[PDB]
């Protein structure tokens, strides 16, 4: 377990934590309270991004959008979201912002008030149906799996955002389609090396 | 949505966040900062005879401790967000990014 | 091991232990031993890449002229159309060079660090000295004797200056290397640097 | 010559020799390559 | 054509400046005999002027409304030769000097009275140290990595 074999491990990164492959070049997690805050925020970023990747790929495969087309309707005054074709009757810009704020603020601020640093990241109980917590010998494996898939989804979200930045008006499945059609001449190389 | 509805809903949803959601955070931050300390002592403790924290206005009854000053604060945020909504909606402005 | 300028003495930092140690350090660069063991690796890699480069920009030309196989002349070889783009080659030459050069970096940082595969953890590499990995980098298993290392560094030092000669025989001449050799062998006393300038 | 090489080693004599040589170098370069505003040799 | 500047080989004001300076030199050339030495010096200056303007034409210099070569120092490759290719050629040479005079100061730092080598420069030691700064960038790089570049007080 090491992000780069041959590099020395930080003394505070032993490998016991889930996904602790010793990757701290800049030295951010040197004090332990900041490291617990960073673990909580890593898992939060991870869970949001890996929930987001289906919400980006699926509505582009079948939902008739491309994950930014789902936002353009709010940029134009007059027009509401096309949740699978049908328009939503819950208003367009301001009231969805009200519901989003009033819902996620309550959820995330009931998350904030937790003091146990393990429940701050792995609460369980109501958030653990199906009883996938009653055996730590596999729960550690599942925590490593969560961390790994979540870091993968975070990198995939960088892929989404930067493929949107390089190609302004497309989506990731269109990028994969272009790479499956002509894989050599339609890759990143035309952007890292701009011809003009 | 009529403007009375907008003002009432946004104010209600602001002091609802203040009464139930963002109360313990605001109050624990208040206790953390505590008071303005002039050379260790507070402003009233060092003297000045005018910076005394008023308690006749903050003693109001509530099982959780809501006071009239939080009613003004959550509610100033309320009227502010309401008028932001109202003016932003009444201004037919096209962001026209696309 | 020998001396490059007999009037001068080999410096104290070049004890003759290293391969190719003719005592050439007039400008005192490898005075710190860490700099010495870093510049050993820089010499080896620049020289091996220069050997491959010279062999890949001269041997095409001595085969183009005699007509065994027609291939471009190393400066018109970029503009040719290949099965990929002009930048896709750079993408691949980044993806799978970053991996091999950072592993070489971890080797020249601490020697015994990176010798086993990430995937097939059984197929390790023998504990060779730094800059000389061995194993699958030695399939024919020619021994890395010190005479062989000296021959390596000599051909590499020669190929480095050969590449420099190529770059300057295309920068202020315009023609290829082997064509310049044939021009020299045509009339050696009239086809030199002091006729071009 | 002993103690003349120490005088010529002194900071002003050595500075005037170095800057005379350097100034002649720059002067003859500007004769050879006058009126330069770019480096086009790459 | 960056920054709203026509190139100098195409700028009419640049050619007008050339013609104005050439006429200003020719009006001083009439007063001398055509075979005389002042006249030949003026003619050499005339050819120098003409090839100066031609060279500012061919080297990609950009001319403004005033009709003078402007330098685009931003980073455009077309104009690296205006600032960056000289600039590196400065930072090399300058960094030669400082890497020499520093190294000398480290080589005479361990003397008994090291101030009598500041005013009386050891020409052998200085000549040994001068070419150490030829390839100075790798020495400065490594000394930064080895910590020998910054004293530890
Ligand atoms: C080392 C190295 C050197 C010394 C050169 C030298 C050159 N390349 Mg080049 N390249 C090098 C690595 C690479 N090149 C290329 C792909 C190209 C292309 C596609 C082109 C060059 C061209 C050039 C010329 C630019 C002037 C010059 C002869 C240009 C050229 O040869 O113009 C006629 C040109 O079009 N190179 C790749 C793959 C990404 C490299 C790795
Ligand atoms: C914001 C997201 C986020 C956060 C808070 C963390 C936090 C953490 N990671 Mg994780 N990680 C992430 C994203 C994140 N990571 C992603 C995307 C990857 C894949 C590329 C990884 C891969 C990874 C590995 C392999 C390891 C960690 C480890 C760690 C811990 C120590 C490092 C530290 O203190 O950094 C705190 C970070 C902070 C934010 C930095 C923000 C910078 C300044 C901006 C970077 C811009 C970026 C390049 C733009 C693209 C800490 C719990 C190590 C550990 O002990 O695991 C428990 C470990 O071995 N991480
Ligand atoms: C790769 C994704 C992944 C993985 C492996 C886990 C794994 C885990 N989570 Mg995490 N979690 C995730 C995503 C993930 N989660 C997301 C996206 C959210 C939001 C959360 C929110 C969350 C909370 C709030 C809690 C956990 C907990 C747990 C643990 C027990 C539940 C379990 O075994 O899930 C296994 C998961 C699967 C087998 C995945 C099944 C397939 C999914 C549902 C497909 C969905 C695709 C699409 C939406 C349709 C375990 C370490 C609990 C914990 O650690 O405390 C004990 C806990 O309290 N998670
Ligand atoms: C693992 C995530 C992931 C995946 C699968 C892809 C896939 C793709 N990208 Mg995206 N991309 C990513 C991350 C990703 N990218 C990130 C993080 C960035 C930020 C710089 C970008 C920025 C980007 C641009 C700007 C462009 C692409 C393009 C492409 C396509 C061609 C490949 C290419 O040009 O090389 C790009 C390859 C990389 C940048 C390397 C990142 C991925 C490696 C493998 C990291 C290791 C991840 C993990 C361990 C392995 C996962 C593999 C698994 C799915 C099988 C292809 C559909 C091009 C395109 O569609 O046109 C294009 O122009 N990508
Ligand atoms: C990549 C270039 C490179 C590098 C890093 C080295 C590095 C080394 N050489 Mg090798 N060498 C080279 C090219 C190189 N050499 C070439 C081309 C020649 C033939 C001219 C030699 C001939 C040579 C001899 C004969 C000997 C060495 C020795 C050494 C060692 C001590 C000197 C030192 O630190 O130089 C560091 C060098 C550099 C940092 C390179 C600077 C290059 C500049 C930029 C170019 C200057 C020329 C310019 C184009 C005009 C060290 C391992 C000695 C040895 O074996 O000791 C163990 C020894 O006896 N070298
Ligand atoms: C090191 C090195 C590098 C970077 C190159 C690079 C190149 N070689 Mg060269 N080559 C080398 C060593 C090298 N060669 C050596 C050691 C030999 C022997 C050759 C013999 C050789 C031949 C015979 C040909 C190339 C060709 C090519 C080009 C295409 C190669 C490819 O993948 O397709 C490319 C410019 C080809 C080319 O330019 O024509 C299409 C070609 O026909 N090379
Ligand atoms: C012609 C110059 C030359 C010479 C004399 C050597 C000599 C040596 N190399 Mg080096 N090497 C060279 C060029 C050279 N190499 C180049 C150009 C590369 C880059 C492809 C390498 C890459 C390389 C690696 C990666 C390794 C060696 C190893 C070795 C040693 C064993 C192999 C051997 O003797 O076969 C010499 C073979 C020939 C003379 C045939 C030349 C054929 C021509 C086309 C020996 C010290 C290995 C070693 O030291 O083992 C521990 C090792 O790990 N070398
Ligand atoms: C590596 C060895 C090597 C070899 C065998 C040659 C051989 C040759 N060169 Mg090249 N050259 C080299 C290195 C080399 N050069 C280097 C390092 C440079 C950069 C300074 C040049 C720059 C150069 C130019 C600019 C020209 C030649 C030319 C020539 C040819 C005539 C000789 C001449 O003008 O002397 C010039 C020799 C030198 C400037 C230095 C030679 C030093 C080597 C390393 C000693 C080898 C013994 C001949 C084929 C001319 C041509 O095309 O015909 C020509 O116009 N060479
Ligand atoms: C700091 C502000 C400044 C700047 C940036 C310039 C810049 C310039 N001035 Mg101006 N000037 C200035 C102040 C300045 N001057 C002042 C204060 C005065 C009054 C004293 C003048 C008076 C003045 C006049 C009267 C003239 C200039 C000229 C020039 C140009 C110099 C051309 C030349 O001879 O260099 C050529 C390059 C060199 C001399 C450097 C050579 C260095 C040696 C040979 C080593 C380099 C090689 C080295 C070994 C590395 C090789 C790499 C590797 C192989 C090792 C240039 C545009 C001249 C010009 O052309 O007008 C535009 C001109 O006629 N200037
Ligand atoms: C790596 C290298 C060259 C690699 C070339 C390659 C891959 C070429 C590839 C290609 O051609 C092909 C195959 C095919 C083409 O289609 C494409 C390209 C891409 C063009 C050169 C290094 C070249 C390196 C050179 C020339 C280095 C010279 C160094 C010298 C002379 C050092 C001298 C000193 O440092 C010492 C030794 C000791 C100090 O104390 C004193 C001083 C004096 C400072």
């Amino acid at each position: 377990a090491h992000w780069m074999p041959g590099e020395p491990r930080p003394a505070y990164l032993d490998g016991s934590a889930p996904g602790d492959f010793g990757f701290d070049p800049l030295g951010l997690g040197e004090v332990p309270a900041n490291l617990e805050r960073y673990k909580e925020s890593e898992l939060i970023h991870c869970r949001w991004a890996m929930l987001a990747v289906p919400g980006i790929l699926v509505p582009e495969a079948l939902g008739y959008g491309n994950w930014v087309k789902a936002q353009e309707w709010a940029a134009l005054p007059g027009g509401q979201a096309t949740y699978l074709g049908n328009p939503v009757p819950w208003g367009t810009l301001p009231t969805i912002l009200a519901i989003e704020f009033l819902a996620i603020a309550f959820v995330e601020h009931q998350r904030s008030m937790e003091k146990d640093p393990e429940k701050k990241k792995y609460p369980g109980g109501a958030f653990d149906p199906l009883g996938y917590s009653k055996d730590p010998k596999k729960l550690e494996e599942l925590k490593v799996k969560e961390i790994k898939n979540g870091r993968l989804a975070l990198l995939a979200f960088v892929g989404f955002c930067v493929q949107q930045s390089a190609y302004p008006g497309t989506g990731p499945l269109e990028n994969l389609a272009t790479h499956l059609a002509d894989p050599w001449h339609n890759n990143i190389g035309d952007i890292v090396i701009p011809f003009n | 949505l009529s403007p009375s509805i907008v003002i009432s809903l946004s104010t209600g949803l602001s002091l609802f966040l203040g009464r139930f959601v963002f109360f313990n955070f605001q109050r624990e931050n208040v206790a953390k900062q505590g008071l303005p300390e002039q050379n260790g002592k507070t402003h009233f403790e060092a003297g000045d005879d005018r910076a005394k924290e008023y308690v006749s206005l903050l003693k109001s009854n509530d099982p959780i401790g809501f006071n009239i000053v939080d009613v003004l604060a959550w509610g100033s945020i309320g009227h502010i967000v309401a008028y932001y909504i109202l003016a932003t909606s009444s201004n037919g402005y096209d962001p026209s990014f696309f | 091991k020998g001396e490059w300028l007999p009037g001068l003495a080999s410096p104290d930092y070049l004890t003759g232990s290293l391969a190719g140690d003719n005592g050439f350090d007039p400008l005192g660069l490898a005075e710190d031993p860490e700099n010495l063991k870093w510049f050993v690796q820089a010499e080896l890699v620049n020289g091996r890449w220069a050997m491959l480069g010279v062999a890949g920009m001269l041997l095409p030309e001595v085969f183009t002229k005699i007509g065994i196989i027609n291939v471009p002349e190393w400066y018109d070889a970029g503009k040719e159309q290949y099965f990929a783009s002009s930048s896709t080659l750079f993408v691949i030459e980044f993806i799978l060079f970053h991996y091999v050069e950072i592993r070489r970096w971890q080797d020249i940082k601490n020697p015994g660090s990176v010798n086993q595969d990430p995937i097939f953890k059984q197929y390790s590499l023998p504990k060779g000295e730094v800059g000389y990995p061995g194993g699958i980098f030695n399939p024919l298993n020619f021994a890395p004797t010190q005479e062989a290392k000296e021959k390596e560094l000599a051909n590499g030092r020669l190929a480095m200056l050969a590449f420099l000669g190529f770059v300057v025989q295309h920068n202020v001449t315009g023609k290829g290397p082997f064509e310049n050799l044939l021009q020299h062998l045509s009339d050696p006393w009239h086809n030199t640097i002091v006729q071009t300038f | 010559m002993r103690d003349l090489k120490t005088y010529l080693s002194v900071a002003p004599v050595l500075s005037t020799l170095w800057f005379g040589s350097l100034a002649g170098l720059l002067i003859e370069i500007n004769r050879l390559f006058p009126d330069a505003l770019t480096f086009p040799f790459f | 054509d960056i920054s709203g500047l026509t190139p100098c080989k195409d700028s009419k004001q640049f050619a007008k400046r050339e013609k104005q300076q050439i006429k200003k030199l020719e009006s001083s050339l009439k007063l001398y005999a055509p075979e005389s030495a002042p006249a030949l010096a003026l003619n050499a200056q005339i050819e120098k002027t003409k090839r100066r303007f031609d060279n500012y034409g061919k080297y990609g210099l950009l001319c403004g409304s005033d009709g003078l070569p402007h330098l685009i120092v931003n980073g455009d490759q077309r104009h690296w030769g205006e600032f960056i290719t000289p600039g590196i050629l400065f930072l090399y040479i300058a960094g030669w000097i400082g890497w020499v005079g520093r190294s000398y100061l480290i080589a005479i730092s361990g003397e008994k009275k090291p101030a009598m080598k500041e005013i009386i420069i050891d020409v052998p030691l200085a000549s040994r140290i001068i070419f150490r700064g030829f390839i100075w960038p790798v020495a400065a790089y490594r000394e930064f990595l080895n910590g020998d570049l910054i004293a530890k007080d």
